[PDB]
């Protein structure tokens, strides 16, 4: 055993890369795409289905499609492929000789699990694999033990508490509203403006437009109230055709369903008020230390002004005595990964990873007696 | 005949016990603080 | 006053009718529902809220929420809709001349009781009215004197050791886990299987589920070791999309928390060992007889196999010279209110009830002072 | 030594959760029903 | 051997210290606690167990538990752990080379005095040891040749007369309700008002609350009737979450409890109307100098109010010529560990160690022989 | 000279004693039984 990989299969981004180092090695996002026109030209260089920047590249005409969806693989012949990709064409490594950590969701069906670990012990055959959950990762990350640890990606929102190396599976809470959830919302907010994305390809500018304009508020009306100056909100943005979009309240519109589930019809509360809900599940000592250790990651988290609109909506439903702190490194994107390549490499570790005599000994069944 | 209301007081969320926030989705908690702190809560209104 | 009223308020259900009856007239739950998307059909008629079998038909377009939260009165309003609803709909039976009996489970904020008396003299007006508490009133349902009587309706269980019709307060025992809580349990574990459940509606859907299909393990280790072996333990279920279940291990891992509150994170033993805790906290001679009188009631002591499994652990924890006889007669859901309509019917019981003069000459504080 | 192979469980499509048929534009749904009950929804094939 | 050192195992504080000084060296709950929920990060290197301050200040993360009850030691192995903390990281020393003054309470079973011997020659190896009860420790704190001694830490109330150096067992009087037993009450009164606590930690809360806010009225009833006009008497309290408790009657139902104990149930006399039981039972001629050497100690006896209610129920019991006169010394609640600190340096003192030669020759039943 | 240990004696939980099994929620009450004479309890374990 070289060195361990470390891959979080996010739902937007894969990220992969060795362990010991402070930034993935590979970053590419977990798309699978095929042709959706017929080819004309002979020898051309055909694939049946490109991966990762490949389709991202050519989408013009591919028709992309996500292996995950919240979190969950939906498809395992394109998550196979995505495997492969990751292993063979990015990091260029044989994974027959290196172990592996893989980063998921909580509360995940454990057929997900089970059917994970047979593919990585059976077709890619790795010497030994663990599955850990994305938010204990991102608390490693921050070099902290104690704290709540609030991790949206691309694919779901969950909240783990977590005090003293303890966590408190009962207060886990878990939403699906999300980034790719959120550009839909986008898409459809668009429309308002006459611009009609319809297509998996315009997915992907919807998703660029978001992350190049969108934005949060202090105040969601007081944002609302400013489109009567309908001048200073606007900003524009270029197509790949050329063509110019302007945006108004559509930029702090969309991330604002993630304080507000109800626009896109979701019943449960937001963002904020799911981690409070999540802190007053904790036991009644516990709560001081989480309201100071509010760490965030996920790509979500990363609109503009979200620690100050979360602090604001956090410390008018806790207590007005007690000191709330919201932290946000710059880095709550690869936070996950880094957690992972920080946890991979501790010398007690090496005893917790699921060996080749541990699964064929034991069958898939395995992961739910050694991993959390 | 009438007697002045017997207001509530504002439930203190324990751990475990008679009070939960999760227990009903339909209601939001909010701050009740007087004096600097908040007492405890209530439940109303949208989320 | 020609008839006296019976309520069971409780967390689940609002069981009313009046006295003498064998049988409560109204079973409709104890939920008020809001509209949670915009009415775009003009002339429709539809109201701004739905209670009752109302909102229990039309969940899918409502945000359905419940006045009782383990046993105490969050929102009045929607208590007081609920009363009303009770009253003038189901009963139809104007309250201002009929005395009403009310079942409260113990150990509750003294202000409950206050404004449940405010309400039912200064909007209701009621001629007389008394509070009673719920595990009491299973006596009078069963006949008998003496028993540690013990209720688990759908949000508190409770024990209360009566001999001889004298109550030990000192040794009632309150845990605020049951029907509700069970249901989100339920809820969380079916994520295992990827039947995710978040909305209000499909707590309701669940709470079927929890209702036809759970049961108790007489061991569960044993039940745990022939469900892992797959076999004819797991069931089917059929949602209202027609969308079919299946659910194994779940259906007992679901009840088992009543005796395993570590499950859902409490530190509180189970519904056994706090019955036996309650009957150590008893008179030396008293046990003898409350061993062979453990009346059960309320709702979640209806799933199949509670009684052997509790008989089996009251025997484990007693002396072994004891025997030990556990008394569910087949009425378990209604005999709280089979009780109140036993007493509300006596002519000795006559005389303490709280009459309206009574009432409006020293406040609300009577009751503390007429009912126990 | 191989293990035998284990299969994912059918989706139920709640209004919120695991799974929504509009997430993917890529996939179909697709039934899977036998002995008169439908155990839930899969994503494959093309159009 | 040069110091001796002296140990007052309470039942809810641990006090230790080396002899001849006038205050413990360390004073600690007497509570072990283990991890309540699962560890997931690595590498913390949690302990197994926690005992003392470290439980007390983790005690959101733990189960913490007593091993003392009403004085009778019910757990050896958490006992002999808080024994091994109270030795080795406390105090700092080495066992092996001090002897040890154990305290007691009186009418203890027999087998807990001899097991309590065989740890520390056997496992602790401690050269000589003694063991002196609780109460007689308290006259050489006071200084005092006669008195009829009250004590009551958090396990037992007892009171011991001695006259002129010489004990009169056949009047010791002893009644298990204490600082424990009185914190649970509170615990169930403050559901009155809506304030539950189920939890261990929860329950140190209520502790602290207890200490913090409770005192002993003049008259009962007068308290009564001036918290109806519920303004004067309420004192708030904050949580460690941030949350505001305010209390009116039960910060002084909570202690009425020790002169009435029928409030929790029991059918004994208070703290009251048994001193004066013991003074009953001496002689005729001793009586005068009880009277006016009432000397109360342990934790209990800290209420503000203490004195003045004693005092008035003792003058109205005893008779009217006779001047009763309570002695309460600031330092109640170290009092039992200074007059241990003090005989144990005693020069005449030193002949009556049980030795390590004579326990290797008498063992565990040495102690009947040798101490009271 | 090691002398053989001394067993305490089964707690006999009487109605307000010196013993009652709520005192310590972090043991469980365990009955120590000889062929039928049940003795008295001891506490351990969880729950
Ligand atoms: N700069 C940004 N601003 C706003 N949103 C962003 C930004 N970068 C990424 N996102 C969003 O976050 C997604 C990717 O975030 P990431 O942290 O990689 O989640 P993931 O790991 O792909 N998902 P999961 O497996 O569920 O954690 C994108 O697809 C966008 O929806
Ligand atoms: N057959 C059953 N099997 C299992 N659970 C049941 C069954 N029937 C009802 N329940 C549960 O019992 C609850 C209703 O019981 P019920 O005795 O009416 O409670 P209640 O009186 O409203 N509650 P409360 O008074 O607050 O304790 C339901 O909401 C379910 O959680
Ligand atoms: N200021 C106070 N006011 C009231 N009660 C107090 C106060 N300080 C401590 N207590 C109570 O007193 C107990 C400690 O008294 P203490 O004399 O040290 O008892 P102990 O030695 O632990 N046990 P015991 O062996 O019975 O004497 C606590 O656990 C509380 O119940
Ligand atoms: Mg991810
Ligand atoms: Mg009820
Ligand atoms: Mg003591």
């Amino acid at each position: 055993e070289t060195t361990a990989l470390v891959c979080d299969n996010g739902s937007g981004l894969v990220k992969a890369g060795f362990a010991g180092d402070d930034a993935p090695r590979a970053v590419f996002p977990s798309i699978v795409g095929r042709p959706r026109h017929q080819g004309v030209m002979v020898g051309m260089g055909q694939k049946d289905s490109y991966v990762g920047d490949e389709a991202q590249s050519k989408r013009g005409i591919l028709t992309l499609k996500y292996p995950i969806e919240h979190g969950i693989i939906t498809n395992w012949d394109d998550m196979e492929k995505i495997w492969h990709h990751t292993f063979y064409n990015e990091l260029r490594v044989a994974p027959e000789e290196h172990p592996t950590l893989l980063t998921e969701a909580p509360l995940n069906p454990k057929a997900n699990r089970e059917k994970m670990t047979q593919i990585m012990f059976e077709t890619f055959n790795v010497p030994a694999m663990y599955v850990a959950i994305q938010a204990v990762l991102s608390l490693y990350a921050s070099g902290r033990t104690t704290g709540i640890v609030l991790d949206s990606g691309d694919g779901v929102t969950h909240n783990v508490p977590i005090y003293e190396g303890y966590a408190l599976p009962h207060a886990i809470m878990r939403l699906d509203l999300a980034g790719r959830d959120l550009t839909d919302y986008l898409m459809k907010i668009l429309t308002e403006r006459g611009y009609s994305f319809v297509t998996t390809a315009e997915r992907e500018i919807v998703r660029d437009i978001k992350e190049k304009l969108c934005y949060v508020a202090l105040d969601f009306e007081n944002e609302m109230a400013t489109a009567a100056s309908s001048s200073s909100l606007e900003k524009s943005y270029e197509l790949p055709d050329g063509q110019v979009i302007t945006i108004g309240n559509e930029r702090f519109r969309c991330p604002e369903t993630l304080f507000q589930p109800s626009f896109i019809g979701m019943e449960s509360a937001g963002i904020h008020e799911t981690t409070y809900n999540s802190i007053m599940k904790c036991d009644i000592d516990i709560r001081k230390d989480l309201y100071a250790n509010n760490v965030m990651s996920g790509g979500t988290t990363m609109y503009p002004g979200i620690a100050d609109r979360m602090q604001k909506e956090i410390t008018a439903l806790a207590p007005s005595t007690m000191k709330i702190k919201i932290i946000a490194p710059p880095e709550r994107k690869y936070s996950v990964w880094i957690g992972g390549s920080i946890l991979a490499s501790l010398s007690t570790f090496q005893q917790m990873w699921i060996t080749k005599q541990e699964y064929d000994e034991a069958g898939p069944s395995i992961v739910h007696r050694k991993c959390f | 005949k009438k007697w002045p209301e017997v207001k509530i007081p504002a439930r203190i969320i324990t751990t475990s016990g008679n009070a939960s926030v999760d227990g009903n989705p339909g209601y939001r908690p909010t701050r009740v603080d007087s004096n600097g702190e908040t007492m405890g809560y209530e439940m109303r209104d949208r989320v």
